[PDB]
């Protein structure tokens, strides 16, 4: 009753009213490639590094289950794959998204998505978090908020599935394509700050092969963070 | 037994404490690595007798991660 026409991702779609969490249904039950689960809203949900996600209802709670088989050093781009799909989705609805390094994605600056991988053996599962129509943290924002009014769920779900699957499809046979999709749409050019030890200073210009962000310093040297490695910040 | 790192990867969480009881498959620890969050399986069903890595701790592949009774 979806009438979704995708190859893959969206074969099938598992809704629940209500859950603790996508991303944790759809590590430990075994579903086929593609497998869709989403909930109106989540009480559990997860964010990236520990942090909590909050899922209420109104907004797109989902986490995609992939079998990709890709070496070990295309496993970083996963994460963009999400990312972009979103930039995709929120670009056909006029709304201009960028990509905050390496899984969020904002509009002026406030945060209406974020992309969380999660890998348990063979299986890994995308799993992304959209504010649409929801109520939202202080400084985030939502589709409802930028548009001015209701956004119907439904047309969203089917907007981001569409597009999920295409770039998957294309990831398979290239995998070095995501990369540029992410290049020409996160956020560049920006002062941050990297804390912990080693301290330093740079802006924020460009991304490697593995998704390192790459900082230019002050003093012209070249370094790159690795996500989770290190704590960084907007100045 | 031993788990050890499927591959390299920083410690995100230690979802067991030493002395319980686990089940085949069950989480026991989560290592963040090429922008992924993952969750180490256990081999086989059975008690945690000692946790050798921390949380934040850096690791590599074949590391000792987790002694089971
Ligand atoms: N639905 C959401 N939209 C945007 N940001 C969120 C959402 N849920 C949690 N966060 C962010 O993650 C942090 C809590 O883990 C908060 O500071 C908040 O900004
Ligand atoms: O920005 C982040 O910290 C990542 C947030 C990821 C949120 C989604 S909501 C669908 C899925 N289920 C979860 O528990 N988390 C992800
Ligand atoms: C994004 O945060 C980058 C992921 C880290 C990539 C690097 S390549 C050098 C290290 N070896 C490895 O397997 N992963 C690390």
């Amino acid at each position: 009753m979806l009438g979704l026409k995708t190859s893959i991702i969206g074969r099938r779609v598992i809704y629940f009213q209500e859950i603790t969490s996508t991303n944790e249904f759809a590590k430990t039950s075994y579903l086929e490639e593609g497998t869709v689960i989403v909930a109106d809203k989540q009480t559990m949900g997860h964010g990236a590094l520990n942090r909590k996600w909050e899922s209420p209802e109104g907004g797109l709670w989902l986490s995609i289950v992939l079998s990709p088989k890709v070496p070990q050093k295309d496993l970083p781009k996963i994460v963009f794959l999400g990312a972009v799909g979103v930039v995709e989705t929120l670009k056909e609805f006029s709304i201009d998204g960028r990509i905050k390094w390496p899984n969020d994605v904002l509009v002026n600056y406030k945060a209406i998505a974020g992309v969380l991988v999660e890998g348990k053996g063979d299986k890994i599962v995308l799993g992304i978090g959209l504010n649409v129509n929801n109520k939202v943290p202080n400084g985030a924002t939502s589709m409802k908020l930028e548009l001015g009014s209701e956004v119907p769920l439904l047309s969203v779900f089917r907007s981001l599935i569409t597009n999920l699957d295409r770039l998957y499809l294309n990831f398979l046979k290239n995998p070095m394509d995501i990369l540029n999709l992410v290049r020409d749409n996160m956020i560049l050019g920006v002062r941050v700050k990297i804390l912990g030890d080693g301290s330093f200073e740079g802006i924020a210009e460009d991304i490697d092969d593995f998704g390192r962000l790459i900082i230019r310093l002050d003093s012209g040297e070249v370094k790159k963070v690795i996500y989770g490695d290190v704590s960084l910040r907007f100045l | 037994n031993v788990v050890s790192a499927p591959m390299p990867g920083k410690v995100l969480r230690v979802l067991v404490r030493v002395g319980d009881r686990v089940r085949v498959g069950q989480g026991l620890l989560v290592l963040e690595a090429m922008k992924m969050e993952n969750e180490i399986p256990s081999p086989r069903d059975g008690v945690v007798k000692r946790i050798l890595v921390k949380e934040g701790e850096a690791v590599d592949t074949g590391q000792p991660l987790i002694e089971l009774g």
